[PDB]
């Protein structure tokens, strides 16, 4: 991914802001309730039932929290996406079978999510900054299908 | 298919808007140029500069078509016939773009109305915008 | 949303299908399943062996839930209630899937029927199914 | 690579059988036609507003002989299809920005006039074959996106 350094500043500012014990749970959460059937990948995460139920997961907001932590290694090897994710592609394409367009709808959930919590400081050149971010990061984590 | 709960929840959280329509419409599709490129060349005649008067104008019809799509949500396909001869008739634009669109209209609601973005409500808003979407983008007369 | 055109070119196609229902339903699960074998992950406890008498059997429901939704193509949503509650509800199928499926049985329409396989029945059978897909994994109550 | 010795060995042997000059046509026909929104791709290849006028298009035609005779091309090479459609990757997404979603698209509704020409004697197991070769192009054709 290729980030101007007034982008790669702008996008590293916003993330250092981040709810590091909230946001990955917000983002996973949504993705559970906007797009049910990728709760069939959680089947022993618990309570999954209702959109209160899906939020307020501890599960949910534990592995949402590793999803962000994932999230926060490629923003600091955006030169190497392929390698830093390679194991991760594994487990995702080879294990789960998790279908690609998911990856695109969970990297675009976060997006949702930052701007939510951070509103007028997300603006359109920052979220511009955070989708090649998200879409290079959804490659990487599905290039052991290609 | 939306249910009566989404039906309600769009109108709820859609309804907050109001005055401030060309604002938000004009910056969904600001948030769609920069950060999708490619949606571009759609508009190759427009002035796409960041700010545009041009932009402001067109993101105020976007913004009240989608009130009057919330308005007839129970016979969209009647109500948009116009807009879907114009996007998919005339203009065939490719249904990637709609998707796009659509995310960057929930990201501005998001940044400007964080109270109404709940979990539920943006599952509803999503379905709500690939509803408006199918009918855009298909030819049925 | 279809048009009056597709409509007809629907029932018209379908109608030919006939007594083969339950023989071309089967073969479109079987083709699914061979060609893109984690969609056999919804069935665990299903016999999928080839020629199984539970696919022959199950194929022939799938099939008769589509006489169904053509005969009810103008309100579909009321009619495939009961399907909608079980693949988007239950089982929360992943649309994909549904794309899988419903190419699958393209196919079986296309090796079975070439004379009523036009390109114009094609697309229309296509935004059909589409259609179909769309209603039994939406969530709407 | 992908294909196992006997889904090549199928794939070769309908292959042989296809033919070259309609084919192709018929496929980029109705894509045009299924889906519609490709149309705009093709501006400059004349009438398009019907059916039938786009089944006897010349241009869609022989448009279609070349492009049939990039998959031939495939076939014969389907352990490097990434290379053998590496030119014309850059093209589609580089240059012309068509949305891969469009490469699966023409993938399958090529299955669908192979099924069409072929009836019974596209059988599951060659369908199955044949998903692996059009998966694995529209894969090539995406490669610069990745
Ligand atoms: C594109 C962004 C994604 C990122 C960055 C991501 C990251 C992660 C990480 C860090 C793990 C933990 C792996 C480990 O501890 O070894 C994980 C596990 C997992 N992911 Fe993802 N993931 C993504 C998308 C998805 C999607 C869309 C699905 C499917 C809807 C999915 C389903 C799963 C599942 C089921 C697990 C296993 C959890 C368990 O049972 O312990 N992931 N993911
Ligand atoms: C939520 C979906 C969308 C809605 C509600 C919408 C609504 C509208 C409206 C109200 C107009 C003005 C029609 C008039 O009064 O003359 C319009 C024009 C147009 N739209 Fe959309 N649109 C949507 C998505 C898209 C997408 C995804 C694209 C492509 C990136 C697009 C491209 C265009 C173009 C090129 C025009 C013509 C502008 C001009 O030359 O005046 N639209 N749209
Ligand atoms: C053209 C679209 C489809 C139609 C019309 C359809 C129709 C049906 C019908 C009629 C039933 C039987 C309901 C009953 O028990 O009364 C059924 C069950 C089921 N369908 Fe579908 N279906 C479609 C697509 C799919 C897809 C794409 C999947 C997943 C790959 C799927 C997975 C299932 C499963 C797992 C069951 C229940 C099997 C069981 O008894 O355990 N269906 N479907
Ligand atoms: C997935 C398989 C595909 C293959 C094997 C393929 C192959 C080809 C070939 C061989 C050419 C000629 C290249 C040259 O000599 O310059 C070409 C050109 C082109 N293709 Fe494709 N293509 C594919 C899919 C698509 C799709 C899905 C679209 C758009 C929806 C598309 C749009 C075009 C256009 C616009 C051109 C240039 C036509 C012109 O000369 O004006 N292609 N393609
Ligand atoms: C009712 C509804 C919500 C989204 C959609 C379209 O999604 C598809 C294509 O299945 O329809």
């Amino acid at each position: 991914v290729h980030l101007t350094p007034e982008e790669k500043s702008a996008v590293t500012a916003l993330w250092g802001k981040v709810n590091v014990d909230e946001v990955g749970g917000e983002a996973l959460g949504r993705l559970l309730v906007v797009y049910p059937w990728t709760q069939r990948f959680f089947e022993s995460f618990g309570d999954l039932s209702t959109p209160d139920a899906v939020m307020g997961n501890p599960k949910v907001k534990a592995h949402g929290k590793k999803v962000l932590g994932a999230f926060s290694d490629g923003l600091a090897h955006l030169d190497n996406l392929k390698g830093t994710f390679a194991t991760l592609s594994e487990l995702h394409c080879d294990k789960l079978h998790v279908d690609p367009e998911n990856f695109r709808l969970l990297g675009n959930v976060l997006v949702c999510v930052l701007a939510h919590h951070f509103g007028k400081e997300f603006t359109p050149p920052v979220q511009a900054a955070y989708q090649k971010v998200v879409a290079g990061v959804a490659n990487a984590l599905a290039h052991k299908y290609h | 298919v939306l249910s009566p709960a989404d039906k309600t929840n769009v109108k709820a959280a859609w309804g907050k808007v109001g005055a401030h329509a060309g604002e938000y419409g004009a910056e969904a599709l600001e948030r769609m140029f920069l950060s999708f490129p490619t949606t571009k060349t759609y508009f190759p005649h427009f002035d796409l500069s960041h700010g545009s008067a041009q932009v402001k104008g067109h993101g105020k019809k976007v913004a009240d078509a989608l009130t009057n799509a919330v308005a007839h949500v129970d016979d969209m396909p009647n109500a948009l016939s116009a807009l879907s001869d114009l996007h998919a008739h005339k203009l065939r634009v490719d249904p990637v773009n709609f998707k796009l669109l659509s995310h960057c209209l929930l990201v501005t609601l998001a940044a400007h109305l964080p109270a109404e973005f709940t979990p539920a409500v943006h599952a509803s808003l999503d379905k709500f915008l690939a509803s408006v979407s199918t009918v855009l983008t298909s030819k049925y007369r």
